């Protein structure tokens, strides 16, 4: 199999850069259209991260920052599969996540909300997907976060994530929400995505059969990245 | 077939998950950073630095940047590179940094890349691929950094030549300077306005 | 106006005593039918509690147990109206509430779940409704609680409440849930209630216009008690 | 018209909100309890005590109980009482207690109530109204406590006489005992089984 | 009752500033997003106008400008209630209205339409709402007005209005239309409002039971302003 | 719950209903105007004047402006003011004016306001609240006017400090001038473009 | 992969123990609720049966009891897959089946129905599923069976089956029916199952493409057992 | 995800498919039975016997029983056992029997099991897992058999201690007897009524 280029990004499946309802995008969006290019080796390659460097608790947000005790909040496991748009598993991709604590408070110098900080929660983790494209991490369900877009803006509970996989073209950062949160229908950042079906693609589902008795609930969330086409005739990449 | 998961802004606390030390979070033993030069890394050492400006001409003090590039011989340290050449073994090819919260300056310590094959037998001029993430930015913005001392190769580069508004090509050329013996390339990015940096859909 | 008896309790609007899906009800439910009686003064009177005895933080679960700092979790206000079945406001009724903390952990000697205890949260409060039947309290949204009915049973997030009002016949204890929690459809205690419309009567609604910017969300929850009929002919109570 | 909010069990941690001291929670200055006798309260002091048994004959060690009763002259301390009589002013008429977590015993320190008017000119025998809440119990169970030394009034009581299965009337009669000068009424409640206590829908 | 801030303005319930179909908005709309602030005393106070200064015909557009006779046109009464978003009446609010005459002609130096001027009609009035939030005025139904947006633009018949009430944050100017006017579906100013339900909120309804025989028809039109939340815990306004 | 009635532009004839004298309509005995100073009004008299400019840099010759402000001691003449202080009794606190149809100049004769309490114990710098209505403007635009001679209080003002792009704060500062003994503050408003005035959602 | 416990049995997907329409369940059902326990090694292990002990005709009910000739009746093949609830194949599970003959008569000392016995049919078989979880056996389609629940009770044609697989917790006995039998809607044993979708899960489907010309028809029937969750954090089993 | 296939009673002819010899069907060469002791099997031989009683106190004469247990050292002969110990190689760990059609007695010839690890580092007391199938029983009933001569281990067993109604724990303890040199444990099961045997949902 000789791989050709990644399939084109479908711009209609993503938010536009300019979205006036999300106020900070007004001065941080280009006025010019993006210039599309044909892919080269630069766009189809990406770095490799070895599992060797990762600590044992890197995917355990419940324990990786715990000092005197356990963090306060809802114990949950999140797992799923990362696949490309042709359904092939994405192997050894780097997944990085970050989130607020159970109060909706972020451990960051620029976050000053009155929701309490948790001395035993950090809010960041990472993992590499396995050969089936599978990932799993454990954490505290974050609380909804108030912010100033309009003065009384509230985002639904969410976990931010980032993926670095096989090709630079696949580079992606997004966030997922939890099934049933009523704030999902009011979030102006979620509303930058044009279609309802793509908005639903960011919702992690309750996975009741995988709950662990007297311990933790579980959410199922799959991620889809751009995929490469196979070449059977001329190979123009190089 | 499946649709790509839609992008969402990284937001202002993107440092928590991607540069924890900058958010004052010590959790990992090995932290990804902005230094691509290891002791045995081959090539000429260079520093890449600049600021990112919004539409009012002000610096983004919460922007996160990543670069991806080839080694000194123009080979990518990735299994997807098909040149059949041995890559420098002491080179990751990638780094991540964040602008300083007070000044907005960002920088990387890296190596100047060698030329990489372009499509259909062409040769691309040396370049670094760069992506920008920040609050207000809904989808990471891709751009490329070329070097002003590679005038000859730049003039023949396939990607630069595919930008039909020729006055915009110069926004992708970084300026060489020499700070006390070090080679520094200054590359400022202007997201909106006059001299807006070219951004690509790759 | 001369008051007669309370309207009969509609047994079809409540759970039966024997509900085998809720296991502990099997040995704690009478085998005999309840004996209905005609009401007397004993059933239509009830005690009076004076506001004088209540502390200033009795309806503030966020601060009434706080020692070194604030409790960890989602800051929420819950408010509503208590009315009788004829729509008249219930004045000066005693409302007592209790709940688990943000981890789904109760501050009780018999609760041993691994979800962390919060040194600054107690989990109980009380208040008297005003002359319009209105009540308001503030708290931390509780986390869903695991328990052993079947081994992997999980109840949705909820706040328990109790009402002592004008007549002993009105005496009531129940609990409310929060709009959108996906566990509501699986709870075997909620399923003891026969009809869907009565199950929905225990769900507190998101009250977005009453959210307080950069501070707290808000839920709206109204309670209905049995009501007395007015008498215009013979008064048989005495 | 509106439907009554449906009942749900109080569950095993009902002490947190209703008897916090029993859950070891000190939050309130004034705590509601099981002592209905104040220093100037009129009437004969009595202790009411017993256990609540489940269908296996075992005591509920997590049950919460409340009682509502009239004063020594048969007047309720409630604005809904229509007798036109002055009620004892130092009497709440209500108390709450929980069974001991180890033994299941519960008790109240109270006063023996006077007779209260029944419907249509009748007179009810002295009684205390009692309600039970606990895990496993979906709706509080109402019952009444009568006194064995009021044989005469009990035989003529309208409510006891409205129970058509006459052998069941005795389950509502508490037994008088005299512990070291104190008058104690023992009332055990049997939720299921032989000698099941009568429960009312009031 | 201690009042806190007004509820946030819901920007999705109003027209955007930039609406290219309404041509003059293109150079008169900010390019930057509005900066939301938390309210202070400046935003929750407003002036008080005394009824003493108002003339007896100030709410009678049929007679307040009449010199030699009555104005030509359809005699109509318009009345309604002004309430806040929580349904509370808005007491003693200043309502000012202005409109074109029966020809669709405005009494203004910059209006040069051929539709005839009426020597007995002025086109402006004002009134204070009463304690129930009620207002009533009488006028001539205005005729539809031609203007140059596209060259053949016609607005439906309408009356412009302005409200100054309890808090500066409530400050509002809008206009209402009359039920059934076919031009309502083509008006580019009405189309700047995003949702259909908000567009319908500007339509005054025929109120047949209040018509006055052989005299005047009647329209019913209610106005809703932003409302203040009540505070039960910390009062941060000051 | 109800939704707020949606806003619509006041249009070019907004003078008919709000400033009839400017449209040459004499109908009212008492006309609301731009003079907030009554004979016994306390404080230093000042004139506030400027023009409103559109995106081409041209003045709006049909704009209507209103201001709301506190008295000389920082108390609002409104029942909603909670300071427990007596307000100047000869001060409405509000005025309305329209730009001249030929030049676009507008002005108000008013008093310089005293400092008003901000949230959580803070103190706001002296300011006037101002709203703009005109054809082309779909929702009145709110802004604030601060004074350049109150540098000290401006630097500590909560609202000005909540504008994160600091170069924009200066658009809300009016310039003090002294025309033949009168104190004049010039405040020009730029709706679009370079130096666009900050507008608030209040 | 480190296996944790089996997912909880969903009691709502199975018949209750007490089902008065199936008369013999009235004195053979516990009055107490089942006591749920957390699983240990005892619940997750099970025996292993070697194929070596099985005879060549053990899954051929048409020939395994045939003496003088072939049994009378409809020649059918039944095949399918046994999977766990997560869709993984159940390998080397012991499947045992038993049924009545073509007359609806069982070869058992306690069956005295007048439907004729078949000297060449026994009515029992067994097999081990293969590595894909596949099973196949051949038999005579049983006839519907009359019995005394109500006096004129008739069960639809069915084959009883039993599974012993990987964990004791998976232990299961049930029965399947054949598509289209009209008695399926009247069977009181089938009606003990609460939901319609679970009742349909016991119906074997006609598999026309697998019929063998001039020989045998074929039915397709898949079985689902409880499945084990995988563990990625603490392993509490031991 | 899939739902578990629903259970259905085995019915009265369950012997045909599971104990054919009892239905007088000779079809298999190797028949599964109730003898778990092979010649080289390690451990102390014991006989387990009893009857199963319905709600009228009568024996089920059509019940089928199976047991699953560990070897003498507490290791299960299953690939799912994770102890890392060698199991007795001459031990299946499972057996099946049916009650006698006339008397209802059932029995197994087996070995007394060794203690097996419980969860989180605990140790379970020796036990045999047992399941019951019969006409009238819609889902096989799981229970456990403990031994009265293991008082010490029984008192500390995690499962027995998780039954909160303590009087019910004794129904799971079989009685040791010694019939002519053989060790016999009698375990009667009472499906309904007084002294109803504890059944588990495993
Ligand atoms: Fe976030
Ligand atoms: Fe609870
Ligand atoms: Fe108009
Ligand atoms: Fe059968």
């Amino acid at each position: 199999i000789i791989w050709g280029a990644y399939a084109q990004r479908n711009t209609e499946d993503h938010p536009p850069a300019y979205a006036p309802g999300y106020k900070t995008s007004v001065l941080r969006s280009p006025k010019n259209a993006l210039i599309s290019i044909a892919e080269t080796l630069s766009e189809v390659t990406a770095p490799h991260f070895s599992a060797d460097k990762f600590g044992p608790k890197d995917n355990d947000l419940i324990l990786n920052y715990a000092k005197d005790g356990l963090p306060i909040g809802e114990r949950v496991i999140v797992h799923g599969y990362v696949r490309d748009q042709f359904g092939r598993p994405v192997k050894n991709a780097l997944v990085e996540v970050w989130q607020a604590n159970a109060s909706g408070r972020y451990r960051h110098p620029n976050d000053q909300y009155i929701g309490a900080m948790d001395p035993n929660f950090g809010g960041c983790g990472r993992m590499l997907t396995d050969d089936n494209g599978y990932y799993v991490f454990r954490t505290i369900k974050p609380g909804p976060y108030p912010w100033r877009n309009r003065i009384n803006e509230w985002s639904p509970a969410h976990i931010h994530f980032s993926l670095i996989a096989d090709g630079w073209a696949q580079r992606l950062i997004s966030q997922f929400y939890f099934e049933g949160d009523t704030l999902i229908d009011s979030c102006p950042i979620l509303k930058t995505i044009p279609s309802e079906q793509q908005r639903r693609a960011l919702i992690a589902l309750e996975d009741k059969s995988n709950f662990i008795e007297a311990d933790s609930r579980c959410y199922r969330f799959d991620i889809t990245l751009r995929g490469r086409r196979a070449t059977y005739f001329e190979n123009d990449l190089t | 077939e499946l649709k790509e998961t839609p992008s969402q802004t990284g937001g202002p606390y993107v440092h928590i998950g991607l540069l924890p030390k900058q958010a004052n979070i010590e959790v990992f033993e090995h932290n990804l950073d902005n230094n691509l030069v290891q002791d045995n890394t081959q090539g000429q050492r260079i520093r890449l630095e600049g600021q990112v400006f919004d539409g009012l001409g002000l610096p983004l003090r919460d922007v996160l940047i990543e670069i991806w590039q080839a080694d000194t011989n123009g080979v990518y340290p990735s299994q997807a590179d098909t040149q059949g050449k041995q890559v420098d073994p002491n080179f990751l090819g990638w780094g991540r940094t964040g602008a300083d919260f007070g000044t907005g300056f960002w920088s990387f310590n890296t190596i100047k890349p060698g030329a990489v094959p372009g499509r259909k037998g062409s040769t691309q001029a040396p370049h670094i691929s760069l992506i920008i993430f920040a609050r207000g930015i809904n989808i990471g913005l891709h751009t490329r950094v070329y070097f002003d001392d590679e005038a000859e190769a730049n003039a023949k580069d396939p990607v630069l030549n595919s930008i039909e508004w020729a006055t915009r090509r110069q926004t992708l050329v970084a300026k060489r300077e020499e700070r006390d013996g070090e080679v520094v390339y200054r590359f400022d990015i202007r997201i909106q306005g006059e001299n807006e940096t070219v951004f690509f859909d790759i």
